[PDB]
């Protein structure tokens, strides 16, 4: 600026750490999306040999979404969320950067990696861990809003081996408005709201693909989404009246009364779905799960309340390391 | 609820942005060397004023408007008043401050013509020449005021405690209105960066209930806190009305202003 004091501008400019010059990343392009772009990286100086994921955020300036991902990951402190190490703002070309500690797995690669063919201990640390992260951010009245396989990491060989690290909050969602496979049944018909309770039916999807290494809503490429909806009730049987009261306060239940029939979905339900995938429904897995995938979402159990459940207090327990000691056979990340 | 409601503990605020008086004053004479002390608070009070002008203008609600004063403090916490132009720096804090929130977003040409209107009507005693910024100049700003803050975006104020108080008298009709103001004009002081958010509504809360004579010792005493240091704010809050008698900003803020030390030109 013209009119900033210029000793201030020249002193700042001085001394203001440049991604380029602490950071080696040109061509370690590790992932792409519509929320900026993430290298893997390590420091150009030998202080540490530790990976870092370095994430550019798409735009110039602080947009919204930026802003308030910025505002949040600054306060937030848990184990099993993605830590911000560092803010790196670029003053000549108006790009933002956030440096994050590298992990190198995640659940997406894992369970694809046991499709192409799970230990039950990992299976529930997994699970356990994610409820430990998800009821931090929870109490401290932060959703998730995109919880996926693929938004759980996990971190690799290092001092953190094996805990998991959930990642890429839908930080900016304007007025808290929604308006296919890990959304609850509430977003399809039309929940003009995120909550706790639709995380939570995600990490329910995420947990019985956990057990049986395939989407259990799994769906064809497609507010009001049919065939989703379709696929819901082929493994979970059609909603009782009894189950569900408020569904007839959905905007969309009318279109769904319209397009579905109760009785072809009689011999559906999860009990059956998961016997087909052996997993036994007098498990204490089995109960926990169905708790997670319950239709009403006031019926649905908060996750301290599924931390609470006994299944963790059942041989095996759950442990800090996920892999449990034992050597990680899953591949390093591919560049992009 | 908000966003780390319950944190305050563990947060950037209370763990970076809670600074001592000591260092505060040792900081602010450089800019003593120009203006005096009691022209410093004058200065102080007419630009929280004029976020709080920009802010009613835009519609925007009581705590983002805190949110960004606080963000303006912080910066000349630190940094003198000729390093960034404080015309550029108000609504720039309120700019940043309105991307905090998720629900509704502020413009470019909304936010240029907020500060031209507001300095042009509300404070042309002060300012006989238009708002000479624009939007290249605010997100420039945007960029160091980020960067001096250390990225805390996040920041608690007295409001939120306050109503739990006065809900737990059962006094919210009588005392809330009151205790609301008086935590606003406490923004105009540097009590913010030296106390936590519910000390200041405490004290708050008690000049209200002295104002309105109603006898809240009994239910003052029930209070598990330090009480040396809510009369400690009770004291720069008494103080602050009889700073609000004696000046006159609309009689001196413009040569105050003309004090204030000018940034360096490029060589």
């Amino acid at each position: 600026d013209d009119k900033m004091d210029y000793d201030f501008k020249v002193k700042l400019s001085s001394e203001r750490e440049r991604v380029e010059d602490l950071f080696e990343y040109e061509g370690c392009k590790v992932g792409r999306g519509t929320y900026g772009h993430v290298y893997k990286a390590k420091r150009k100086d030998g202080k540490d040999d530790k990976d870092y994921a370095l994430k550019q955020i798409e735009g110039t300036g602080i947009s919204m979404s930026a802003c308030r991902e910025i505002a949040l990951l600054r306060e937030l402190k848990h184990p099993n969320v993605i830590s911000l190490q560092k803010v790196f703002l670029s003053h000549a070309d108006r790009k933002v950067w956030l440096l994050f500690d590298y992990a190198e797995h995640d659940l997406w690669h894992i369970i694809k990696f046991h499709r192409a063919s799970l230990p039950r201990g990992m299976v529930k640390s997994l699970l356990y861990q994610i409820l430990d992260g998800i009821h931090y951010l929870h109490a401290n009245w932060v959703l998730h809003r995109d919880l996926k396989p693929a938004n759980i990491l996990v971190m690799g060989e290092g001092p953190e081996r094996g805990r998991v690290k959930i990642a890429d909050m839908g930080f900016a969602r304007l007025f808290n408005s929604p308006l296919f496979w890990y959304r609850a049944p509430e977003l399809l018909l039309g929940a003009r709201h995120y909550t706790k309770a639709i995380d939570i039916w995600a990490i329910g999807c995420i947990f019985a693909e956990l057990l049986t290494s395939e989407p259990i809503f799994h769906c064809r490429q497609e507010p009001y989404h049919h065939d989703q909806l379709d696929r819901i009730f082929n493994v979970m049987g059609f909603p009782a009246d009894k189950d569900w009261e408020d569904i007839k306060k959905m905007p969309e239940h009318s279109t769904l009364m319209k397009d579905f029939r109760r009785n072809t979905y009689t011999n559906c339900s999860l009990i059956k779905y998961m016997e087909k995938h052996k997993v036994k429904p007098d498990s204490k897995a089995f109960h926990l799960l169905q708790k997670l995938l319950t239709m009403d979402p006031i019926k649905r159990i908060t996750s301290e309340q599924a931390m609470q459940d006994p299944y963790f207090l059942e041989d095996p327990l759950p442990t800090s390391d996920v892999f449990a000691g034992c050597q990680i056979p899953y591949p390093k990340r591919e560049f992009l | 609820d908000k966003a780390m409601a319950g944190n305050f503990w563990q947060s950037s605020h209370y763990l970076q942005w809670i600074l001592d008086k000591q260092d505060l004053l040792k900081e602010r004479q450089k800019d003593l060397k120009f203006l005096s002390e009691e022209e410093y608070w004058k200065l102080q009070i007419f630009f929280t004023n004029v976020i709080q002008a920009l802010g009613e203008h835009l519609k925007l609600r009581q705590q983002v408007i805190a949110t960004a004063t606080v963000y303006f403090k912080r910066f000349y916490a630190r940094y003198s008043l000729k390093s960034i132009d404080p015309v550029l720096m108000a609504p720039t804090c309120v700019f940043l401050a309105s991307k905090v929130e998720e629900f509704g977003v502020v413009s470019n040409t909304r936010l240029i013509a907020a500060a031209t209107s507001v300095l042009k009507t509300r404070f042309s005693y002060a300012f006989p020449k238009e708002f000479p910024y624009r939007m290249n100049h605010i997100l420039e700003c945007e960029f160091y005021l980020l960067e001096l803050m250390d990225c805390c975006l996040i920041v608690y104020h007295p409001y939120r405690p306050l109503l739990q108080y006065v809900q737990d008298m059962g006094q919210e009709d009588m005392l809330l209105p009151l205790a609301w103001r008086i935590v606003n004009d406490t923004y105009r002081t540097d009590l913010c960066l030296l106390y936590p958010p519910f000390m200041i509504a405490l004290a708050c809360l008690h000049v209200a209930c002295v104002v309105q004579q109603k006898d809240a010792r009994q239910w003052f005493a029930e209070l598990s806190v330090d009480m040396e240091k809510i009369l400690e704010i009770i004291r720069v809050i008494l103080k602050l009305y009889e700073q609000w008698k004696n000046f006159d900003e609309r009689k001196e803020m413009a040569t105050i202003l003309s004090k204030m030390p000018k940034p360096k030109p490029p060589p």
